[PDB]
């Protein structure tokens, strides 16, 4: 069950550069004040990104999906909601779906009928300030299921923060050989519009292992406002960083071997 | 034996090196405990019918074949594609669970590769059937004094169907040329008729409840298996470890670093394990396997006499009796006395302690 | 302990083929340089005599 | 065998029909490690009377005080040779072992101050 | 049977493979240590004449070092093994009407066992956890089956 | 003798790798020695002269 949201404004891709955002945890092992060098699918540092202009503004567009994918987000209130991956998107063959919503993060793996516009629904605006799920309009039906996922009760606040952004979540999504993770981070800033300049790390959150091949990906009925969102979308290529960890098993800085000379002789 | 001479002159010669065996094997594996209700099938109030056999998820639990075979209450307990021991330890991405009661004399259509009634009209096996039949008697249960009408086979069908085809099919039959129209009629029969069970009935006319655990192998990760196990843990004497596959040798000793809450495992720049955190409670540890190091004989001339001394390349004397002392840099000495008197080096051993032979 | 004994063998004859490769090649570095320091020690024999 | 096939039986016996390359390799090392010794007595070991300074230090004016061992350090190290030991930088799992020298390291600075006592009085 | 395969020992002759190797009525003639056109030319120790009777398809395992029921339990080839395996089809000479049940094979049995062993006992094997004693009872099994 | 000119040529090629590399070896044991001889030739004309 879903309802098209054609009163759209088509947006080009205007460009941002990510500074040093992107880097985390490959593997679970610790090692103390060496500099571990690492062969996996990274994004690079200083690349022309993708970032996203969300007011009004909200495209709801299908990407490929290739050698993973990055994703930024620097939010207020937790507009973002979750992302699929599969390869077929209409049924046919099972896609992954992420729904985090006011309970509770669900992982639901089936062969989703995926509708054109993937949505939730929230208590409009009207005078109440109340805010929290209605509309299911993902997809339609989940009939051959075989992976779910339900982590433990939490309340998240869908109050709509206004303001400048200041909690900073980033995500990032890998398949290998089947398994499926997914990685994150929660840290604050006091910046306008673009990234902020500065290092940090990204923690694995849970490994999952679904085995279904994925190609491509996605994000009173009509007319909605949203808050201001400025998220980004990165892909990852195999690369080769310089991980410098300290004697307490965080990472303090990364080099990309693949970005200057001065990179290749470090 | 090593210099292959029957006189060896003086000197001191390095043979037949020395390790520390290992006492004993330890197994270390984290809490398993996520168990899916087979309780609430076996138990059940109430089973389907051959007719319109139901079929279950099962998903993301541990199948704990030890409690389903070990039970007294099954009649009939047949695995065809693995035996039925090894269940436990082969994984399986998923299995398909049937629920369904027949009568005794219809048990041997289950098997597969068999001509019946339930083999052939609704419940059919490939040629290459995998899973494992199980049946008990319920007689007492399911019986009925004036008779149990609530189950229904397939008197009639139109064809043979593939094996694990379901379908509710019920339109009245057509056994002759002429076509069937309304309920009743000359040539039209039910397709459904009802099973009757009584306590007077004897074997092979009872009720027999029958589940089979039936698997797909390999197409998705694995999902639903069997259970796991591990053992206390010791310490101070170097035992064969298995942290999650990391099988290894060494001693167990407490730790001052402190990992991450995710982080597992230790290496340094060698490349190497170095500290492992237990799966059950949480603690940091060392792994440094006991001692080893070349035996060293140090001897005088054959002619001149016999007695020799055995050095430890490195080795502590404190576990010396594994395969007079003295403590050295180098290594632990025996057989030797100690003096203070100096002279000159005659045999050189190392740390700047050096034997000879002198008086007797 | 993955693989059954008929052709387990087949396997680490490949390590053992390889694993001596390498030690062969770190044993003949040592004796080059080996040769090399005594040039330093007799030269410097000379220097203290 | 400990580097080769360590704490496996089977990987020990195919390592068997390959010969007596493991002969070969022990004595190779060994070879370098007695040979070490004989260069450090080959070099510091020209006198064999061990000479030692007179207490006084009338020395006409001149004062070997970088040079002349400190009885103060725990070990006789003079001036010089502790900013040496100070600006270096420097038992394994895999059968890697180290062996001790045969002339421990304050056994050579006795050495060297009889090779400095003697060349400044004699 | 596969349980009590019969040893013949052969010594102090002179050996006609030829005929053998020339035979037509052989089904199967694959040798391992030995090529047969050269054999005529070779001296042996000692013949080991180990004979018996497989079904027409069970034959895979007999070659050295597989695995599987028969090789498992009840015959083995040693890994090492020099020699030739012959085998022929023998219906006609082996298979009844009524059926030939005249011949078992080790269906169960504690371990794997050393090769070239022989062995008849027919004590029940205890494939449940549970203790079995006498000659019968659930999950008791006699190792041989027909 | 005992196998024909198909198996035989399998077998006899890991003969060759083991034979050849034994004979690597020494080879490259010779040169490393025939050099230390070299300097002690010199060192005795020295003398000599
Ligand atoms: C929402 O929009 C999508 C396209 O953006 C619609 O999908 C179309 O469906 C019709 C018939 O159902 C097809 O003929 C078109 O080819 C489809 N378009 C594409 C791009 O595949 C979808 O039907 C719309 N749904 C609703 C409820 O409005
Ligand atoms: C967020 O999504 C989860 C996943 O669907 C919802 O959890 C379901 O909650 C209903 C009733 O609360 C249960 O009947 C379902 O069994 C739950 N799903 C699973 C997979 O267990 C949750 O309710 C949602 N929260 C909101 C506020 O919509
Ligand atoms: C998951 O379930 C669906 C539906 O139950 C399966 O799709 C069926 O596939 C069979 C043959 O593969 C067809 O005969 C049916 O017509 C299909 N059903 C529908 C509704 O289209 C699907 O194959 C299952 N997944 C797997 C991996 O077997
Ligand atoms: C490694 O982590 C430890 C523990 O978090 C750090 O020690 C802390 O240091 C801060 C500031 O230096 C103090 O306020 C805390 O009280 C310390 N805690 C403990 C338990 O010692 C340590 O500084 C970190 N390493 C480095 C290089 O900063
Ligand atoms: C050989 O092992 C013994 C015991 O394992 C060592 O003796 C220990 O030395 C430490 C350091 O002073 C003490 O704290 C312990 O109490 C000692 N234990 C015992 C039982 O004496 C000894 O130092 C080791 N020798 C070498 C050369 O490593
Ligand atoms: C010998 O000469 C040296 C250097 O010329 C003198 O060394 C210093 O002497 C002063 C005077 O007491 C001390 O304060 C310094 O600490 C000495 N240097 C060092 C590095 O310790 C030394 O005093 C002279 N000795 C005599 C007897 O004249
Ligand atoms: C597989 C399983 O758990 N079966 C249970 C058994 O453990 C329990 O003892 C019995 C009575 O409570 O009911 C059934
Ligand atoms: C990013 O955008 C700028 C300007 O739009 C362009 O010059 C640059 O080439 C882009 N980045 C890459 C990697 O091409
Ligand atoms: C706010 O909610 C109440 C009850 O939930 C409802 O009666 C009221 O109409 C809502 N406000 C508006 C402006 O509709
Ligand atoms: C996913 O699709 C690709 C497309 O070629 C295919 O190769 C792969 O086998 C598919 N995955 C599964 C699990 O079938
Ligand atoms: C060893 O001792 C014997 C006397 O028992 C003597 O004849 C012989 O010469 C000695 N060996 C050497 C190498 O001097
Ligand atoms: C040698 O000297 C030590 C001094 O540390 C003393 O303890 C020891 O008794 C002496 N040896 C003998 C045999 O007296």
């Amino acid at each position: 069950q879903c309802v098209n949201l054609t009163t759209r404004t088509q947006l080009p891709s205007a460009y941002t550069n990510s500074f040093t955002r992107g880097v985390y945890y490959p593997d679970k092992v610790f090692r103390s004040s060496v500099l571990h060098s690492t062969q996996d699918l990274f994004l690079p540092f200083f690349s022309n990104v993708t970032w996203f202009h969300a007011i009004k503004r909200f495209d709801n567009p299908v990407l490929p999906f290739n050698d993973g994918v990055y994703f930024a987000s620097t939010e207020k209130s937790n507009i973002i909601r979750g992302w699929i991956f599969g390869t077929t998107l209409d049924s046919k063959t099972q896609s992954l779906l992420i729904v985090n919503n006011a309970t509770n993060a669900v992982i639901k793996v089936c062969e989703f009928q995926f509708c054109n516009d993937p949505f939730l629904g929230v208590y409009y605006h009207k005078n109440n300030k109340s805010w929290m799920e209605s509309e299911f309009r993902v997809y339609s039906s989940a009939n051959n299921c075989t992976f779910e996922y339900v982590s433990q009760p939490f309340l998240m606040d869908l109050e709509g923060k206004q303001g400048n952004f200041k909690n900073l979540r980033e995500f990032v999504f890998k398949n290998i050989d089947g398994y499926f993770k997914i990685y994150s981070k929660h840290t604050p800033i006091n910046l306008v519009r673009d990234l902020p300049q500065g290092f940090s790390a990204l923690e694995p959150l849970v490994d999952l292992p679904i085995g279904i091949n994925i190609t491509r990906f996605q994000t009173s009925s009509s007319g909605w406002t949203a808050g201001a969102a400025a998220y980004y979308v990165g892909y990852l290529q195999p690369r080769t960083f310089l991980l410098k960890y300290n004697e307490n098993g965080t990472i303090t800085d990364a080099v990309d071997c693949a970005l200057d000379p001065l990179s290749e002789t470090k | 034996c090593t210099l292959k001479s029957f006189t060896v002159e003086k000197g001191i010669y390095q043979t037949s090196n020395f390790r520390v065996q290992p006492t004993e094997s330890i197994v270390r594996f984290p809490n398993i405990t996520n168990l899916c209700p087979f309780g609430e099938v076996f138990n059940a109030t109430r089973f389907a019918s051959v007719y319109a056999w139901n079929r279950k998820r099962i998903s993301n639990c541990v199948a704990d074949y030890s409690v389903l075979y070990n039970s007294a209450s099954f009649s009939t307990f047949k695995c065809y594609g693995v035996s039925p021991t090894k269940l436990n330890d082969l994984c399986f991405t998923n299995v398909y669970a049937d629920s369904f009661v027949i009568r005794g004399d219809e048990v041997r259509q289950i098997a597969p590769g068999q001509t019946g009634k339930i083999a052939d009209y609704n419940y059919k096996l490939p040629d290459d059937f995998t899973g494992c039949v199980i049946a008990w008697n319920s007689n007492n249960l399911d019986s009925k004094v004036g008779g149990n009408y609530n189950y229904l086979y397939r008197l009639f069908r139109k064809s043979n169907l593939k094996p694990f085809e379901r379908d509710i099919s019920t339109e009245i039959y057509q056994a002759g040329n002429t076509p069937c129209n309304g309920v009743k009629g000359f040539n039209c029969y039910f397709p459904l008729q009802s099973y009757g069970f009584q306590p007077t009935y004897g074997v092979g006319y009872q009720p027999y409840r029958v589940v089979v655990l039936s698997f797909e192998l390999l197409h998705a990760p694995a999902t639903v298996c069997g259970p796991k196990k591990s053992t206390n843990l010791v310490k101070n004497k170097c035992v064969n470890f298995n942290f999650n596959g990391l099988t290894g040798t060494g001693v167990l000793t407490e730790s001052n670093k402190k990992f991450l809450p995710f982080q597992q495992f230790g290496r340094d720049i060698a490349d190497t394990t170095d500290a492992v955190r237990d799966p059950q409670t949480l603690e940091i540890l060392d792994i440094t396997p006991c001692s080893f190091g070349g035996v060293s004989v140090i001897t005088p001339g054959t002619n001149t006499s016999n007695q020799v001394a055995v050095l430890y390349q490195g080795v502590n004397c404190t576990e010396v009796p594994v395969a007079n002392v003295f403590q050295t840099r180098a290594g632990c000495l025996i057989g030797a006395e100690h003096v203070n008197n100096s002279y000159e080096c005659d045999i050189p051993i190392g740390a700047g302690i050096c034997a000879s032979y002198q008086t007797s | 302990s993955r693989l059954d004994k008929v052709e387990a063998e087949v396997q680490i004859d490949r390590l053992i083929t390889g694993r001596l490769q390498s030690l062969q090649t770190y044993v003949t570095q040592q004796l080059i340089r080996a040769a090399e320091i005594r040039a330093s020690a007799n030269l410097a024999a000379t220097k203290m005599s | 065998t400990m580097y080769i096939c360590g704490d496996s039986t089977e990987c020990s016996n195919l390592l068997l029909q390959y010969g007596s390359f493991c002969t070969q390799l022990n004595r190779a090392l060994t070879g370098i490690a007695v040979e070490q010794d004989k260069n450090t007595q080959e070099v510091f070991a020209q006198v064999k009377q061990i000479y030692k300074t007179p207490p006084i230090k009338d020395f006409g004016g001149f004062n070997f005080s970088q040079i002349l061992p400190d009885p103060s350090k725990p070990s006789k190290r003079s001036f010089i040779e502790d900013l040496l030991f100070n600006k270096v930088t420097l038992q394994k799992f895999n059968g890697l072992t180290v062996l001790p020298p045969l002339l421990t390291d304050e056994m050579i600075a006795q050495y060297t101050s009889a090779l400095l006592a003697g060349t400044i009085t004699s």
